[PDB]
Order: structure tokens, then C-alpha cells, then sequence
């Protein structure tokens, strides 16, 4: 049940990074799930680059993009997320609706 | 290179029931540090997922890219958010919480019954000439170690002022 | 077949019987006017020997020892 | 500029290794000395005739 | 039971350890269970011991610099703590500590403390070679 | 008939080897302690862990042993949720490193072409575990002591890494048997730590706090709060992270060795070794034996460097500790790689 | 804060604990309990204890009208150390009796 | 006509052990006799030349005693120096933190009685004893440096007369009792600024 | 790359070895400790309260270099494998690659960034 178990399972966390990025309340917890959804979709892109494509592997290549890709955004979210609690000293996100 | 035999499926349901628990202990535990370590559970789990699979680099790599420095940075940017113990007792936030619970399943539904209508292991019949090369003799190491820079020349030379561009920023906004 | 026994068994013996009673007596011989790698010495030895000096190390047995019949 | 740092970048670890080398080799005869410090409690020390204990 | 050995059948003698008692112990943990109870006295700094071990006898309490006479007149510790004993008891194991108007506890008062087992199952103790060794005191006494 | 798997039950799995493993490793933890307790309190002072029988050889054990009852205290204010929790990612972080390490001729536990790769990803996973534990608690000397060496190990990795990946440019290889093989040519002219000092010079010096060493700078001063996020940890949990300590310091010594020295090469070169006396008969336990001999005491000979650089110099302060993590070691463990590419260029 | 005398067998704890565990050591410090000798120094039986608990009144009530400073901490703990003296020197109770190191604070028995 | 007569023993004492099992905690116990750690504690005029125990004169890190700077750690502590009334709220918390395998002794005449603090002052404490119960009592002000390494052999053996029943001596009840107050409050007077 | 049965079996062994230590001490323990037990140690004051102790300002800069200047090596390795194995164009590649981050690091070096 390798290549049919697995990607039971990716759709099973892609929805749960989904629902903790809405009803998250803080930036950090939204940022987290953020990852997590990322981190979903690279699982279900490796177990399709094993099946197949082993010649020339097109998957491992862009996971390994993904990754960087995801460690740069959560580089900069928490770049981000210094001087909005630098200018509000507080970081509840759903209590800033200022620009509407 | 192959897995040991009928320890496989045992090695998968294991790791699927406790990253099933880790991603529900990431979405709803309250205490934001305690959320955080699950989800480097979840990824540590998830590495272990992509190790099971004879695809090396992508696994250890990952579990050294993410299960260490981008989880110490969450956790050193959890020292800046302060107030917890927010309310609880199902769906503690408004309706919302039910609004979603609700289109996230119909999202999932759609999905997971698109899935098992699709015969992957027919699917990998058709393609009978892409995983039979090898090259002729080549390790899963030196694969990569090519195949990145013989035809993925352009994203490569990219990614490197991405990686700049991010540092200056970052360093630019964190510091007041 | 026969004649293995004596050979796989002196050696093996000696690899445990002899170094455990007497690297107590060469480091409590020499322990504060040695020289700069002497300590090196039997140090080394504290592995080799093993099988057997762990077996003279402190583990010494004094069971009562049911006596002669 | 840089040259000044090109320049004195061998001289703070020349610096940093002829004082690590030199306490190194001089607490060498310290680790391996020739001195015997305090024996076992069966080696009390000597006691000249001025003291006080049980009256 | 090696202690067993030379303990319920002499009811005198002395204990000869090396002088780290990191093996003595053993020995005391298996004479809980016959009837044996634990007395350590540390002998050094009574007087004449027949009045510590029969008689009602004043010791003199620590002084707190004044108050002329005042001692609370003690009791002894060997009537009273077979009171307390149950009827189902062998023997008093009792450890002489410190074997080695005062009176100097010199052999003829282990003799004297070596009567009450007979007419206490006292152990005198003295350190010794690295083999722990007992030895009947009765016959080093005097 | 072959209803489920006829030969596949549970027969295809021994763990003979790896309780061998566990073994040794213990007791090398014992000649370890040993070795500090005994020189470290002895330059110019007494003798070590004497009465403990002969010497301290049953010592290590014996305070193990004392270590395990030591009634666990579990403080209130965080719980089994992440105590227990904390020093098991710490202890499993440097047991799985032992997998690739090899020891001699043909003693190698796998194979592994991603072996110093995975060494490297399992070394920066215990500042995680550091935190959480200094965290597990409440109060402080915990949450900063454990703040202070997370922060402060992740400063010298990236000279780790810069350093074995100029090693591994030159043996053309990720796996442990494969460098020592690049290594046994020359017997001592060939070995890395006189091709690349300048690598050979960051790695031994980022070991240092890689395993906490120091992470008290005096006798007497603490681990720089009171204590080294440990002070609750008062039974096994501190044994389990005496342990990591000494097992970090032995992964960082064997790992130096197999690398910049010949791993289980003679003073001349391993293969010299058979063709000079033109037959062998029975070398199989002879190399086996010799192999954990010119192995192990090469790492001994940093272990005795560390222990005395233990007193020669006061350890930095964590406000010195990261310049010369940042701003030292990170320029010339670039440039020493700058070099070896056009030195391995042709 | 928590700031009781706490010496041997006199606990006055300025702060509610009377669970297995106080839960922030202090359960913000509105009860003002007490536990009598965990050391187990004298073994209790509920009615010779009864006159101590009834005369915890007496000592909080009768006589407190100063402000929570450890004054009252020991102006409690003066007369704690000598009703348990008194009950002993009638003989009401005893002493430890267990495999401790079984310490005379007050010294041996005497013959009255 | 006994003046506070000792209680009966309730229990009549009566049992046997196997030796398979009984000597596991016999080695045990020897083993937690054989590697305790002092934990460091000194204040006053008896306390002084317990610093001349690490070196050359007198050497107690000779037997494994790895002096330890906490208290939930080791299991050892010397009330050297001598002891006030103050110093004492928080020292008795150091006995408080610490697992049950201590056996805590004294050391310094004038912590045992309060030798040569007992004419007439509000600050020192009559004993260490009417605190926390501990074991030996050492004399001495200085305590003599060799003495407390004698009483350290002696403690040593008290350990060794330990079984595998003796390990029950050390869980405790809770004699918590239900009374409140109805006083005033007192703000922290420790107030931390310059 | 042939069989990491021996590394599945090491996993599991490893990963029930500190369990098993906190069971084994478990068993043979004491039901005791029922102290005050909420204070942590090395502070005899008999302390409580307080938070905002972060000092965040300094630390996250250098967590966040790190991360950035962390994902040079995991594309090196690959590079740094197959060097000798194609010709010397991944040579220039990598040292365009590794140069780009260098001005990186001169920048955050020159601009107060990696500090007290």
C-alpha cells in the first residue's frame, strides 16, 4: 500500500494546513500552518518522483526547491512579524482591520 | 536497493496514525510552543516517511533544513508573542470554527474520492522505460549530484540572490 | 578437530588471566612521578585485556565460599 | 579596509597560538609533574607540640 | 548466616574490619530477623557501665554555662527496651562503638559487659586488617 | 498452501550486533569518566576515584547505578507533556550518530553513501531537545540556561559543515569506509590533517562548545545561571544527559579521527600491511583487534587534549563566544574551501 | 509571597496547600494552612492532635489583630514549640519510634 | 516512673527475604553510599577549611565526591558556618528540593549547639537539629579537617545497614488541615530598585 | 545504499532505549515526594512570578543569518559529490553560487547585524 497509502495521507494534512491558516488567531500559529501545508504538498510531490521518473529525477530536484523556497518565506514572515509587534505591541491578527 | 518485506505496511500505518495525531495536536493545542513542537514531530515523522521511500537526499536534507534551524527560529520567534489561554470547549472561537470544519470536509470529500478512483499501480505499468535506465551505474547521491546541474543550470544560479534578497530584507525590517 | 582446543583455549585464557591483577600493580607502582606519555602505557592496555580485567577490577568477588566437604 | 585586516588577521592567531602553545607546553610538566600530593586517611599529617584538641 | 556462626553460640565477640566499614553492613541487615534489634551505643563517655546497662543512673545533661546541680537523673537501657520488646525476641544485639568520675571501659569492663549476654549479645569493635574478621574479646580481655 | 508469508514471521532480524554496540559504547563511557576523573583531578593534586575497590574502574557504574533511583522529581509547573519528552530527542540525537561510525577492516554497520551527510543532520538536532527541556520548566537557570547554549551551538555548524565538505571534496565520497579508503595511501603523508590543517584547525576548535565544552567556565562559577539547564533534571534525567555530553565529546573525537587522521590505517598504509611478508594465515582477528587499537587511541590523544585545554584557557563568554563563532571561524572555513577547489582541481 | 517560618515541626504556611501538591505553591496565598512534622518526629493519633486543632482558634482568632508579617509568624510558633512540649512532659504523647536516625531535640526520657 | 516512655514497636518485626532479591538493593544501596555528591552550603567561623577539602592537605574528592551547586541534584549538604536565625527560611528549602536519599549530617560545634553564640543575642539558632533533622553531629570551631572525613566513614555505613523493605521509610501523608484567617495584608517590603 | 534494515532495527532499538530507562527507573522507585515539589531549584527566596524575560532583539538576528546562510550546504553536497565526475563547468557554477553568499555575509557583516 506504499503508492496509494501515502497520498491518503497528503490531502489528510493539505486540509488540516488549510483550516489552522483560517481560524488561526496569532501570526506564529498561522505561519506554522503555512509550513505545514507546504510540507504537505512536497510529500505528495516525492512519492510521485519514485514510482517513476527514476532515470532523470524531476521531483527530488523540486522538493529540494520547495524546501529552500519555505525556509526563505519563514525567513522573512518572522522578519515581518519583528516590527509589526516593534510598532503594536501586540500580534492578534484578526484584531487589525484598519485598512478595509 | 528495496525494504525488508510484510514490515513495510506496519512501518507506514504506524507513522500515519502518529502523524495524523501530531498535525491535530499542531491545529488545536492552544499553547503556541506546545503547537510548535508538534510540528516538529510532524516533520521528523514526515522525514521518516520520506527515508521509507529509497529517496535519500530529500529526507535527511529536509530533516536537516527544517527539524533544525527553521524550528529554533519559530520557537526563538514564540518568545515574542505574549497571552494564552485563550477559551476552549468545542469550537472555542465564534462559528467560524463550524463554518470551516464543514468547507475544509467538502474540500477533502472532493479530493480523497478523486484519489481512489485513479489505478496508480495501472499508472506505473504505461511508464515502463522512465524508472528502467540508472544511467547504467550511478548511486542515489551522484543522481542528484548530476542531474541538478546538467539540465537544472537556470533555477540553480537563481535561487542564490532569492537566498541574498531574503537575508537583506530580513536583516533590513528585523532590526528597528 | 581434536587438537584446536589447547591452542584456542591457552591464549584465550592468558588474553584474561594475567594483565587484570598486575595493571593494579604497575599503575599503583608509578602514579604521581611518571613521565609525560608513560601514562599512555597501561591505559591502552585497559581495553585489550578486557575479557578479563573487569574481571580482577573491583568486581573482585568475596562470596563466603561453602568450604570443604 | 581589508589589507590592514589581511595583514593582522595571521597576527591575533600567532598571538592567540604562541600563548596557547606556550601554556601548553608549559603546564605539560604540571599534568604529567613529579609531585605526590595528599596520600589516603591512613597517612594523617605531622602534629608539632602546639595544638589543642580533646581537654 | 557466617555472623550466625559466632554470634548465637558465643554471645561475646568483636568485630575486626577494615577501617572504612563499607562491608559490615551486610552482616547487621541479616540479624533483623531472628529476634536481634539494633543498639549502637559508641561506648567513650560513660562511667562505670554495670550503672549503664543495669542501674538508674544520672547522666548529667550538657550545662547551659549555669545552673548549679541539675541532672535528670536517666535511666538505663537494657530492662526497659526488653518492655518494649516483644516476648518473641532471642536475643539484644547491642555494638560496644567505641571499644578501643570516669571509668576507662579497659577490658575487665568488657568482661563485665560480656555477663549480661550470659547472666545482651554485645559486639565490641575495633578496626583491623582488610579481611573483616571476628574474634571473642573474652579472651583478649585480660 | 503460503497463506501470509511463509519465511517472513519474524526471522530476518538479529540484534545481536547492536546490543554489542550498546555495550561497548557504555563502557567506553566508564573508560571516559575514568579518564577525567583521574587526570583531570589529577595534574597536580590527589588521585582520582580511589577506594571505589582498586581504582574507579566500578566508579562510573556505581554512580549510574546511584543515579538511576534517585527518586525523579517531575516539578508542577510542566509535566510528562514535554519532561519526559525533553532528553530523549537529546540521548537519540547521539545514539543514532553511532550508525555510520566505522571502527576497523570490514567493521562498518552500513554502508550508508549518505553517512557524514547523516551525522551532520543528526548533530543539529539536539539544540531542540536542549530547549525543550530548559523549557519544560518554569522558573529560570533553566529557560535561559538552556536558551544560552541552543542559541550558541547553532553559531558553529555552518563551520562543521565547511569543514567536512572540504574533506569530502577530496575523498570524492559521503561515507566514512570511503575517506579512510582515500586516506591509506601514504600511511601518514596522506592524511588530511597535513593536506588541510586549516580545516582540521575549525573543526577542533568548534568541537569544543559543539559538545559543550565549556559549558561552565570555572569550578566554582555555574553554568553561566546556575546550572546547566539541569537543576530539576535530578536522576536518570541527568545521568541521560551526562551521558549525551560524553557521547557528543566521543562522536566529535571518533569523527575527527576517521576524518583528518587514518581511520584504521597503520603509520603505513593499511593494504603495506599483507604484501611485505608475502602470506597471511590468520589475520582476520589480529586486524579486527588492531583495528579497534590504532583506531581508538588516535581519538584518545583528543581526549587527552581536550582534557587538558580544559585547563588552560577560560572559556569565552557568551557575548565573545559568538563573535568568534561568527566572525573568526566562518570567513577562514570559507576560504580553506575557496583553496581546496582549485587545489582539487586537477 | 510565600514567606512562613517554616522550622522544624512549626510550618505556618502563609498559603493555601492542602492538596497532594498546591499547584503554584502558594494557590495565591488565601487559606493559610499548616502541616504538623512530615518528618515524622512524634506519630499522631486524631483526638491528641484534636486539642492543638481547637486551640488554632485560640492563636488566629483570640489573639491576631497585626497585619500578615512573620511578627504573628512566630508570635504563633512561640507557643506551637511549647504546647507540644507541654502535652509530651504529661506524657500525652511520644516520640518517633521508626528506622530513622530517631533525634532528642529535647533530650533522652528522664524518671520525672 | 519513666518520663516520656518510647512508644511500643507496633510490628513484630518477624519476615524473610530472598537473597536474589535483597541483595540487588544491598549493592544498590552500597552504590548510593559509594558515590555521593556533597552540595555546596558555607556561611560563618565552621565552614572555612571545608575549601581545603579539594586540595593537597585533605583531598574527599578522592572517594567520588563531585561537590554539586544545586539542590534538587545532589544529596549531601554541610550546615557549615554558623547558622542564624535568618539564612534559615531558605535553607531549610535546600532539604525541602532534594531527592529522598539524602542522610543529611552537621558540621561545626556551634551548629549543633551554638557554641560560641549562646551568652545572649537574637540572631543565632540553638542547633541545627530543632531545623532540619539530620544524622551526625560535628564538633569543632574550626570543625577539625579530618574529623568530618571520620564521620563521613561512619554515615557511610549507616546506608550499608539498609534493606529492600527499608525503601517504604521515605513516603510521607499529608496531616493537611482546613483553617483560614481573617487579617490584613502586607505588601512586599524587598522592594528591588535603586 | 543497499540495506538500511540494520538502520530501521538501530531506530527502534534507540528510540525504545530512553523509554525503557524511564520505566525501568519507574518500577524500582519511590511513591513519595509529596512535598511542596512547584519550585524548581537555586533559589532558596522561595520565588514566584514574572515573564517578559525574552532579550529576543539580539539572538533573532543571528537565528535568522543562520537559516538564510544555512541552505548553502545542502546544495553544495551535491555539487561537492560530483565534481570530478562531470567536467569543471559545476566548478564555476558553484563558485558563482558560493560568491553570491559571500557579498551576503560581507553585507551583514558591514551593516551592524551579527553584535554583542
Amino acid at each position: 500500500m506504499m503508492f496509494e497509502h501515502v497520498l491518503f495521507l497528503s490531502v489528510y494534512l493539505f486540509s488540516i494546513g488549510i483550516y489552522g491558516l483560517i481560524t488561526s488567531r496569532n501570526m506564529v500559529r498561522a505561519l506554522i500552518c503555512l509550513e505545514l501545508i507546504l510540507n504537505s504538498i512536497n510529500l505528495n510531490l516525492v512519492t510521485f518522483s519514485d514510482l517513476f521518473d527514476s532515470r532523470q529525477l524531476k521531483g527530488d530536484i523540486f522538493a529540494i526547491f520547495v524546501i529552500a523556497l519555505a525556509a526563505a518565506e519563514a525567513a522573512i514572515g518572522l522578519s515581518i512579524l519583528s516590527s509589526i509587534h516593534r510598532n503594536r505591541k501586540s500580534t492578534r491578527i484578526n484584531q487589525s482591520n484598519l485598512l478595509n | 536497493m528495496d525494504l525488508p518485506g510484510p514490515i513495510h505496511e506496519i512501518l507506514m500505518l504506524f507513522g500515519e496514525f502518529i502523524l495524523l495525531l501530531g498535525g491535530l495536536g499542531v491545529v488545536l493545542l492552544t499553547n503556541p510552543i506546545y503547537s510548535a513542537f508538534s510540528l516538529g514531530l510532524v516533520l521528523v515523522c514526515i522525514s521518516l516517511f520520506y527515508f521509507l521511500l529509497n529517496s535519500y537526499f530529500v529526507a535527511v536534507a529536509q530533516l536537516l533544513i527544517y527539524v533544525g534551524a527553521i524550528n529554533v527560529l519559530i520557537i526563538f520567534a514564540v518568545m515574542f508573542v505574549n497571552g494564552s489561554e485563550w477559551s476552549k470547549d468545542k469550537n472555542y472561537w465564534t462559528i467560524g470554527d463550524g463554518f470551516t470544519s464543514l468547507v475544509c470536509i467538502t474540500f477533502v470529500f472532493s479530493l480523497m474520492t478523486t484519489i481512489p478512483d485513479t489505478s496508480w499501480y495501472g499508472i506505473l505499468w504505461t511508464t515502463r522505460s522512465n524508472q528502467i535506465v540508472e544511467q547504467g551505474l550511478i548511486n542515489n547521491v551522484q543522481q542528484i549530484g548530476i542531474h541538478l546541474a546538467t539540465d537544472f543550470y537556470l533555477p540553480f544560479e537563481l535561487i542564490s540572490i532569492i537566498l541574498l534578497v531574503s537575508l537583506i530584507g530580513a536583516i533590513t525590517m528585523a532590526r528597528q | 578437530i581434536l587438537g584446536i582446543l589447547p591452542p584456542v583455549a591457552a591464549i584465550a585464557f592468558f588474553y584474561l588471566f594475567v594483565a587484570p591483577p598486575i595493571i593494579m600493580n604497575w599503575m599503583r607502582l608509578r602514579w604521581f612521578k611518571r613521565k609525560f606519555i608513560e601514562t599512555y602505557l597501561q591505559f591502552m592496555f585497559t581495553y585489550l585485556f578486557f575479557p578479563g580485567l573487569m574481571l580482577w577490577a573491583p568486581f573482585v568477588n568475596f562470596r563466603k565460599f561453602p568450604r570443604d566437604k | 579596509p581589508m589589507v590592514t585586516g589581511f595583514m593582522s588577521y595571521g597576527q591575533q592567531t600567532i598571538r592567540a597560538t604562541r600563548y596557547i602553545g606556550q601554556s601548553f607546553i608549559t603546564t605539560l610538566s604540571h599534568t604529567n609533574r613529579l609531585p605526590i600530593t595528599i596520600h589516603y586517611p591512613y597517612e594523617k599529617s605531622i602534629t608539632p607540640e602546639r595544638f589543642r584538641g580533646r581537654i | 548466616g557466617r555472623w550466625l556462626d559466632d554470634v548465637e553460640k558465643h554471645k561475646a565477640l568483636a568485630i575486626y574490619p577494615p577501617h572504612e566499614g563499607g562491608y559490615e553492613g551486610r552482616y547487621l541487615n541479616r540479624l533483623r530477623y531472628q529476634g536481634y534489634y539494633f543498639l549502637d551505643l559508641s561506648a567513650r563517655g560513660l562511667g562505670d557501665p554495670e550503672s549503664t546497662l543495669t542501674k538508674i543512673h544520672p547522666v548529667c545533661p550538657p550545662s547551659l554555662g549555669r545552673q548549679p546541680v541539675a541532672r535528670w537523673y536517666f535511666p538505663p537501657e537494657v530492662d526497659y527496651r526488653l518492655s518494649l520488646l516483644h516476648p518473641d525476641a532471642k536475643g539484644l544485639i547491642v555494638w560496644v562503638y567505641e571499644a578501643k568520675r570516669l571509668q576507662v571501659l579497659s577490658k575487665a569492663e568488657l568482661q563485665f559487659l560480656a555477663m549480661l549476654p550470659d547472666l545482651v549479645r554485645v559486639i565490641a569493635e575495633c578496626g583491623n586488617w582488610r579481611k573483616f574478621i571476628w574474634k571473642p574479646l573474652k579472651q583478649i580481655s585480660g | 498452501s503460503k497463506l501470509e508469508l511463509l519465511k517472513e514471521v519474524y526471522g530476518l532480524i538479529s540484534i545481536l550486533p547492536i546490543l554489542t554496540l550498546l555495550l561497548g559504547i557504555t563502557i567506553e563511557v566508564l573508560v571516559i569518566v575514568w579518564l577525567e576523573r583521574e587526570i583531570s583531578a589529577s595534574i597536580q593534586q590527589r588521585i582520582g576515584p580511589e577506594y571505589a575497590g582498586p581504582l574507579g574502574l566500578l566508579q562510573a557504574i556505581a554512580d549510574g547505578t546511584k543515579l538511576l533511583f534517585k527518586e525523579d522529581i517531575l516539578p508542577s509547573r510542566g509535566d510528562i507533556s514535554l519532561f519526559s519528552i525533553g532528553p530523549s530527542i537529546a540521548v537519540i540525537s547521539v545514539l543514532l550518530s553511532f550508525l555510520v561510525i566505522p571502527l576497523g577492516y570490514h567493521f562498518v554497520l552500513a554502508d550508508l553513501s549518505i553517512g557524514v551527510f547523516l551525522w551532520i543532520a543528526i548533530s543539529s538536532i539536539a539544540p531542540i531537545g536542549l530547549l525543550m527541556a530548559g523549557y519544560s520548566s518554569n522558573n529560570k537557570y533553566s529557560f535561559l540556561g538552556g536558551l544560552r547554549a541552543a542559541a550558541q551551538s547553532i553559531s558553529y555548524e555552518i563551520p562543521l559543515t565547511f569543514c567536512v565538505l572540504a574533506i569530502s571534496l577530496l575523498s570524492n565520497s559521503l561515507s566514512t569506509v570511503d575517506i579512510v579508503e582515500a586516506q591509506s595511501k601514504y600511511g601518514f603523508f596522506g592524511w588530511n590533517i597535513w593536506r588541510q590543517p586549516i580545516g582540521f584547525l575549525v573543526f577542533l576548535i568548534s568541537s569544543l562548545a559543539e559538545c559543550e565544552r565549556l559549558p561552565f567556565d570555572l569550578p566554582e562559577a555555574e553554568e553561566e545561571l546556575v546550572a546547566g539547564y539541569q537543576t530539576e533534571y535530578s536522576g536518570i534525567k541527568y545521568g541521560l544527559f551526562y551521558l549525551v555530553s560524553y557521547l557528543n565529546l566521543l562522536v566529535s573525537s571518533l569523527f575527527v579521527t576517521v576524518l583528518y587522521l587514518g581511520g584504521w590505517n597503520f603509520s603505513i598504509p593499511y593494504i603495506s600491511f599483507f604484501d611485505f611478508f608475502q602470506m597471511n594465515k590468520a589475520v582476520g582477528i589480529l586486524e579486527m583487534t588492531m583495528g579497534i587499537f590504532i583506531t581508538l587511541t588516535k581519538a584518545y590523544l583528543f581526549l587527552f587534549i581536550s582534557i587538558t585545554i580544559r585547563w588552560t584557557l577560560p572559556r569565552m563568554r557568551m557575548d565573545q563566544l559568538l563573535n568568534l563563532g561568527w566572525k573568526f571561524l566562518l570567513p577562514i572555513s570559507l576560504g580553506n574551501l575557496l583553496l581546496t577547489t582549485s587545489f582539487q582541481l586537477v | 509571597q510565600w514567606l512562613s517560618c517554616t522550622t522544624r515541626h512549626v510550618r505556618i504556611y502563609a498559603a493555601y496547600i492542602d492538596p497532594e501538591t498546591n499547584a503554584f505553591d502558594q494557590t495565591q496565598t488565601d487559606k493559610l494552612t499548616l502541616m504538623l512534622d512530615p518528618t515524622e518526629e512524634f506519630v499522631w493519633t486524631d483526638e491528641t492532635c484534636q486539642m492543638v486543632y481547637n486551640e488554632f482558634q485560640d492563636l488566629v482568632d483570640h489573639y491576631e489583630g497585626a497585619p500578615l508579617s512573620e511578627y504573628t509568624l512566630r508570635l504563633i510558633g512561640s507557643d506551637l514549640e511549647h504546647y507540644i512540649r507541654k502535652l509530651l512532659y504529661d506524657g500525652e504523647i511520644k516520640y518517633n519510634m521508626r528506622s530513622r536516625v530517631l533525634n532528642f531535640s529535647m533530650g533522652k526520657p528522664r524518671v520525672k | 516512673t519513666v518520663m516520656n516512655l518510647i512508644e511500643f514497636p507496633l510490628l513484630d518485626q518477624t519476615s524473610s527475604n530472598s537473597v536474589i532479591s535483597t541483595t540487588l538493593n544491598d549493592l544498590s544501596n552500597w552504590s548510593r553510599l559509594s558515590s555521593l555528591w556533597p552540595l555546596l552550603y558555607g556561611t560563618s567561623c565552621c565552614f572555612i577549611e571545608f575549601a581545603s577539602l579539594i586540595g593537597s592537605r585533605f583531598d574527599f574528592d578522592r572517594y567520588g565526591l563531585v561537590p554539586r551547586s544545586s539542590p534538587r541534584q545532589a544529596d549531601l549538604i554541610l550546615t557549615a558556618g554558623t547558622v542564624t536565625m535568618k539564612m534559615a527560611p531558605s535553607l531549610v528549602r535546600l532539604y525541602e528540593q532534594m531527592p529522598e536519599p539524602k542522610y543529611v549530617i552537621a558540621m561545626g560545634a556551634c551548629t549543633i549547639t551554638g557554641g560560641m553564640f549562646s551568652t545572649d543575642s537574637y540572631s543565632t539558632v540553638r542547633g541545627v537539629d530543632k531545623l532540619i533533622p539530620v544524622d551526625v553531629y560535628l564538633p569543632g570551631c574550626p570543625p577539625k579537617p579530618e574529623a568530618v572525613i571520620d564521620a563521613l566513614t561512619k554515615l557511610r555505613k549507616k546506608i550499608s545497614r539498609e534493606i529492600v523493605e527499608d525503601r517504604t521509610l521515605s513516603q510521607n501523608k499529608k496531616r493537611c488541615f482546613t483553617t483560614s484567617h481573617k487579617l490584613y495584608v502586607r505588601r512586599s517590603t524587598h522592594t528591588g530598585t535603586y | 545504499l543497499h540495506e538500511y534494515d540494520i538502520f530501521w532495527t538501530f531506530l527502534i532499538i534507540a528510540s525504545l532505549i530512553p523509554i525503557l530507562a524511564f520505566s525501568i527507573s519507574g518500577l524500582l522507585a519511590p511513591v513519595s515526594e509529596g512535598p511542596e515539589k512547584l519550585s524548581s531549584y537555586e533559589s532558596g527566596i522561595e520565588p514566584m512570578g514574572g515573564a517578559w524575560v525574552q532579550f529576543r532583539i539580539r539572538y533573532y538576528m543571528f537565528a535568522l543569518v543562520f537559516v538564510v546562510f544555512d541552505v548553502e550546504t545542502v546544495f553544495l553536497y551535491p555539487w561537492a559529490m560530483s565534481f570530478d565526475v562531470l567536467g569543471v563547468s559545476v566548478f564555476i557554477e558553484a563558485l558563482i553560487f558560493v560568491l553570491i553568499l559571500v557579498v551576503g555575509l560581507v553585507y551583514a557583516w558591514r551593516k551592524g547585524a551579527l553584535e554583542w
